């Protein structure tokens, strides 16, 4: 996950 | 989704079908008529719901049976096997609810569970919650394992995990419900300050974000597309994908500037090819225009021979004098043009050192997310878990996230500064000898009918050994552990008395000068009452940040935020932490990270138990009395609390199953 | 399936820049050099160009002619006739020429002339000497  | 589907939803179960796990333990459903499977589906989300509308008190068989309605409270047996399968699973009546039917005086079996984390505190409470005796070990003096939160007077702050990632799905949307924690909404705002502390102009804000976000997708494509994933027989990283994409956009802009003036030379040299017939012309024209007036001088009267050589070199002049015009129109046309080719040139790089330096941060927070430098990171699997993502914003936990390890360790048999030193298991039980960590002389030994072990999966990789099984780990087992990855990412709390950054801004980021140090302190947070700003350190920064004495690290944050809010808004800070997790021995690392060369399958291989051999030769193969769970063991959800706390509720349920039996089969 | 569009990777170029450690930065100089070259090329040939339009100033002005108002005739002067002779001992069959140079008459009008008088003027012979040259 990026997480933005 | 609302409704029972909602139900299904929130339980991350798919509202209608059966899932691989009901078809194992309803097989007589699966393999039958469609309408009772949709009974059954009805019935496991309605119980579902019933749970999910109340978490507060446990869901017992006979509230769920009446609140049923037929023909759905018809087959009673069904309904007692759905109830039955969900409070194994740990799909109800898990976390922290007020029992209706309080649990039997006398316990059947023994659990010791290694560690008291968050996926052991999950896995305790359910199986204590079955009817077994489970004893914690935990080698630290607190519970909560990897979160840790800071509390001194009315300073808060979470030095482990702090997010909570959407509510849409998430199990710990139960817990929140359970315990009081304050949720607080995150603000995606963030501003990127440089080095010098100017705030980074939108413009480029947005189209390094935007180019950022293209080269990913772009390695998505060498991944899947161009099956880009070996390298001179070493697998392909993230970071060396990014490597490559980022040369061949750097090379595409060559390549166009190439193609571009190798266009003006193509005109530049035909218009040369012009101006050659056009000087030689003016030279043919000089000469027929003199030749033309010497015969325009023989006055007449004259000979006809001598009325043709006038008119007809006054023809010829004409005719190279038209000739010579038209070489001028067409010589503007390519005039125009090269006027026009130099005039759009294209772009003469392709990202710049200003460029870059932004790319970088958008690297760290990369870095960030998966704690490991991008070179490490699998590009075919480093996303494999991004399917299964939650819905809603983003969460932080206001009141310290400790709240939640605290409040699920009550009514439980936990042995702090109790550190396990060896795992032995046999045919006929277990024994776990540990230590005392404040004096290593006392030593304890635990007798069990299984262990569960939640050690994190640095301490499995720790060489050498900090705990050693007896007999060691199979091969499969252990292979997995080293092929997998355990990253690392620290945190510097700085306390101060006043706010003196944006209160309506929760996040904002630094740029770092270099790509080496590009995680060094590139990340901000304000998300508590206090005036508490959070630092990170991630990639190849956090690794190293780990050599360097607190003052000096509390001194570069000083710095930046003097380059941003100027060396008078900026005050010595009153209380001061810096996170160490590579170093601490009960953690070795932060998360994991699927390693090149591992995939997801690795964690999956991570949550099989062992079976040790026969006692006696010759003896029937026996139960598996090695258990793990932990953030490393759940494929779908790794490296956060609520994949933690899922393997838990995982292992409990099949540690039951293997041990009280389950009734829920026939 | 396809790249985002303005990303560039192509198969045959991944090879390329992967082949050795230091691949890509010889493929990124060897088009930086040979950029340098073509930009050298371009003003060596923008001195060239520069001196031959140096050449050319004043065009041809001076040594234009002016244009003539002459209506078509009809008829064929002998001298008209004798200017036509020699247009085509000195043209061959560029009408238009031997039009311009006797001027008063038309394509069609010298069309037709070369027949009329073909044989008189013995035009035949005058073309087969005009095809020596």
């Amino acid at each position: 996950p990026r997480s933005f | 989704p609302s409704g029972v589907e909602g139900a299904a939803f929130q339980s991350r179960l798919p509202h209608d079908r059966m899932t691989s796990q009901e078809a194992a333990c309803f097989p007589d459903i699966i393999s039958g008529p469609q309408q009772t499977q949709k009974v059954f589906l009805f019935i496991r989300n309605r119980t579902l719901q019933l749970w999910l509308d109340n978490p507060k008190i446990q869901l017992t068989f006979e509230a769920t049976l009446q609140q049923l309605e037929a023909p759905y409270n018809s087959d009673t047996v069904l309904v007692h096997r759905v109830h039955s399968y969900l409070e194994r699973h740990g799909l109800i009546n898990f976390g922290i609810y007020k029992r209706i039917k309080p649990l039997p005086t006398k316990k059947t079996g023994k659990v010791i569970i290694i560690g008291s984390g968050v996926s052991g505190l999950a896995a305790a409470r359910q199986l204590q919650s079955f009817g077994m005796d489970v004893t914690l070990l935990e080698a630290r003096d607190r519970v909560g394992g990897r979160v840790a939160t800071f509390r001194k007077g009315n300073y808060v702050a979470d030095l482990g995990a702090m997010v909570v990632t959407g509510l849409g799905g998430n199990p710990m949307a139960v817990v929140s419900k359970q315990v009081n924690m304050e949720l607080a909404k995150i603000k995606q705002k963030c501003p990127l300050y440089e080095a010098n502390g100017q705030a980074v102009p939108k413009e480029k804000d947005e189209m390094v974000e935007q180019e950022f976000n293209r080269l990913l997708e772009a390695t998505s494509y060498l991944s899947h597309q161009l099956d880009f994933n070996v390298l001179n027989n070493k697998p392909v990283s993230l970071g060396q994908a990014l490597e490559v994409v980022i040369q061949l956009q750097e090379k595409h802009v060559k390549d166009e500037q190439i193609e571009h003036w190798k266009k003006i030379v193509k005109t530049q040299e035909e218009l040369k090819e012009l101006l050659n017939k056009m000087v030689n012309l003016k030279e043919k024209i000089k000469e027929l225009h003199q030749q033309y007036k010497e015969a325009s001088e023989v006055k007449p009267p004259r000979d006809i021979t001598a009325e043709f050589l006038v008119k007809s070199k006054h023809r010829d002049l004409t005719a190279l004098c038209k000739e010579y015009d038209e070489l001028a129109e067409t010589q503007g046309k390519l005039e125009e043009k090269l006027q026009e080719l130099e005039a759009n040139p294209p772009s003469d790089v392709y990202l710049s050192s200003r460029d870059r330096q932004i790319l970088d941060w958008h690297f760290a927070n990369l870095e960030f997310a998966n704690a490991t430098p991008l070179s490490t990171l699998s590009l075919k699997h480093w996303d494999q878990d991004d399917d299964f993502e939650f819905t809603g914003s983003h969460l932080t936990v206001r009141n310290g996230y400790s709240c939640v390890p605290v409040a699920l360790a009550e009514g439980l048999d936990i042995k702090l500064n109790t550190a396990v030193r060896q795992v032995r298991y046999t045919a006929s039980g277990c024994e776990v000898i540990a230590v005392n960590t404040r004096s290593t002389s006392q030593t304890f030994i635990y007798k069990c009918d299984a262990v569960l072990c939640t050690l994190p999966l640095g301490v499995l990789k720790q060489q050498p050994p900090a705990v050693q099984f007896v007999p060691p780990l199979p091969e499969w087992k252990t292979s997995a552990v080293q092929r997998m990855g355990f990253g690392n990412l620290n945190k510097v709390v700085l306390c101060f008395d006043r706010v003196f950054w944006d209160p309506s801004v929760n996040l904002f980021g630094h740029v770092g000068s270099t790509t080496a140090s590009r995680g060094e302190l590139f990340l901000f947070w304000n998300l508590y009452k206090a005036p508490i700003l959070l630092a990170l350190v991630a990639g190849e920064a956090a690794g190293i940040m780990e050599n360097i004495s607190d003052d000096v690290i509390v001194g570069r944050c000083l710095a930046i935020l003097k380059g941003i809010f100027g060396s008078s808004a900026v005050p010595q800070p009153k209380e001061t932490v810096v996170s160490r997790w590579r170093a601490d021995p009960w953690a070795r690392g932060s998360y994991s990270y699927v390693a090149a060369g591992s995939s997801g399958n690795d964690y999956d291989l991570m949550a099989q138990p062992i079976t040790p051999g026969p006692s006696i030769p010759g003896a029937p193969q026996p139960i598996p009395r090695l258990f793990f769970a932990g953030e490393h063991t759940i494929r779908n959800y790794p490296a956060t609390v609520h994949g933690a706390l899922l393997s838990g509720l995982r292992e409990a349920g099949r540690i039951a199953d293997q041990f009280l039996g389950a009734m829920y089969t026939l | 399936r396809k790249p985002p569009k303005g990303m560039f990777l192509s198969q045959e170029d991944v090879e390329a820049v992967s082949a050795n450690a230091t691949a890509a930065t010889t493929v990124l100089r060897q088009l930086d050099m040979e950029l340098v070259s073509v930009k050298r090329q371009i003003q060596n040939i923008k001195q060239t160009n520069s001196a031959l339009k140096e050449k050319l100033d004043g065009g041809i002005e001076p040594y234009r002619l002016p244009e003539v108002i002459q209506k078509c005739n009809a008829r064929w002067t002998t001298e008209e006739q004798l200017l036509a002779v020699q247009a085509i001992r000195k043209y061959g069959r560029d009408f238009q020429a031997i039009s311009d140079v006797i001027g008063n008459k038309s394509v069609v009008q010298v069309k037709n002339f070369f027949v009329n008088y073909r044989r008189r003027f013995n035009i035949d012979e005058v073309l087969q000497e005009w095809e020596a040259e």
